[PDB]
């Protein structure tokens, strides 16, 4: 089958700046049956270009794919505010019919560090057996970041869970949540929980943290 | 050699096993281990080379049984009444060294094959809902977050809001997380003023309309 290979993963672009995406095919894709697809979360793909380089109807002037063999482009001339989205490359010359891994488009905005908030877990939680403890990074950009827990100094894993927004309609920016979850017995046999947290607005790592009370 | 994995729903059954790729191990204790997604190697059971000898992770005792043949051909894992939690991928190995107890996932080699096995929950189950009590105190200064867990609940989605639409700048509700046990979890917070606290209620209206659970939570220092 065609394996077909997108980037970059991320573009991080301002608001009318040209986006080029790229889509790479492991072996030719014959008569250019090449599509490009805009997405948006809870949203079904949505076709933007067929035929490498045929508008569907309705897409804006702005969208436009060139390419050929394995190396196809897509053109954003200028992006609007709900062009920034996930874009997928699919092949239709051979079955079965693939898809691309995808090339996200988010906005770039000035380095912002993260405000961390660290909660414990409620009363109320502790008696059902089970705690949960959180840690906020609140209103950061880039995206990346490390969240270490460390329960007495003790490095912590595979007990945690992160989630993140998507990028904020307002601001730009990215919070994230880390999650770690014990049971009331290992929670009470500890004493310092803390978050530790890298980020490349904050000059050095931040560390905010509760004694269990 | 493995097979025997894949996608099961919760309170299904499946049986492992596990093929001798040079033709005997029939002299040698036997272990199934498993990673579970995210996570980090963990013993599952194990077996004594004339198959005496039994022995089960806490997790999974009562449920799974580990048996062998006698030409040392094959080693099973028979795995009843399946938990989300059991979702990982396993693996057999040899126990080639005795540094210490049967139970140590240390003693025993193995050589990267896995078989992945998934345990999909099923049931319509609303969310309990904690506090996340605001971070500083209400004579502080600067910001403050609180907000609400919305934990073990299926499936998707559910709705929050604060105040039953009152508040809404400074609201970050996380994407919905699937937990290791096969039960959606998220935070909803929020920043506000730290001295505003003691002067304003702040309540998430949590819906889950697949149970018609629908909670109200007010979220208050401890």
């Amino acid at each position: 089958e065609i394996v077909l290979t997108q980037s970059p993963g991320t573009l991080s672009l301002s608001p009318g700046e040209r986006a080029t995406l790229s889509c790479r095919a492991s072996q030719s894709v014959s008569s250019s049956y090449l599509a490009w697809y805009q997405q948006k979360p809870g949203q079904a793909p949505r076709l933007l270009i067929y035929d490498a380089s045929s508008r569907a109807t309705g897409i804006p002037d702005r969208f436009s794919g060139s390419g050929s063999g394995t190396d196809f482009t897509l053109t954003i001339s200028r992006l609007e505010p709900e062009d920034f989205a996930v874009y997928y490359c699919q092949q239709y010359s051979y079955s079965p019919v693939t898809f691309g891994q995808g090339t996200k488009v988010e906005i770039k905005r000035t380095v912002a560090a993260p405000s961390v908030f660290i909660f414990p877990p409620s009363d109320e939680q502790l008696k059902s057996g089970t705690a949960s403890v959180v840690c906020l990074l609140n209103n950061f950009y880039p995206r990346e970041a490390k969240v270490q827990w460390k329960v007495d100094n003790a490095l912590q894993s595979g007990n945690s869970q992160e989630s993140v927004t998507e990028q904020d309609s307002k601001d730009s920016t990215y919070s994230l949540s880390s999650t770690l979850t014990l049971s009331k017995a290992d929670y009470e046999k500890h004493k310092v929980y803390a978050c530790e947290v890298t980020h490349q607005g904050l000059s050095s790592p931040v560390t905010k943290s509760f004694n269990r009370g | 050699v493995q097979s025997g994995g894949g996608l099961v729903q919760a309170g299904g059954s499946l049986r492992l096993s596990c093929a001798a790729s040079g033709g005997t191990f029939a002299t040698s204790p036997m272990g199934w281990l498993r990673q579970a997604p995210g996570k980090g190697t963990e013993f599952v059971a194990a077996i004594s080379p004339s198959g005496g000898d039994r022995i089960y992770a806490d997790s999974v005792k009562g449920r799974f049984t580990i048996s062998r043949d006698n030409a040392g051909y094959f080693i099973y894992l028979q795995m009843n009444s399946l938990k989300p939690e059991d979702t990982a991928v396993y693996y057999c190995a040899v126990r080639r060294r005795f540094d210490g107890t049967s139970y140590y996932t240390g003693d025993y080699d193995s050589w990267g094959q896995g078989t992945l096995v998934t345990v999909s929950s099923a049931s319509t189950k609303g969310p309990s809902v904690f506090p996340l009590a605001p971070s500083s105190k209400s004579t502080s200064g600067g910001t403050a977050a609180l907000g609400c867990l919305v934990k073990d609940y299926f499936p998707e989605p559910v709705t929050v809001s604060w105040n039953s639409g009152a508040l809404t700048s400074g609201v970050h509700t996380f994407p919905a997380v699937l937990q290791s046990s096969g039960l959606y979890s998220l935070s909803s917070v929020v920043t506000v003023p730290s001295s505003s606290l003691g002067t304003q209620t702040y309540i998430c209206n949590v819906n889950h309309k697949p149970s018609n659970t629908k909670v109200d939570k007010r979220v208050e220092p401890k």
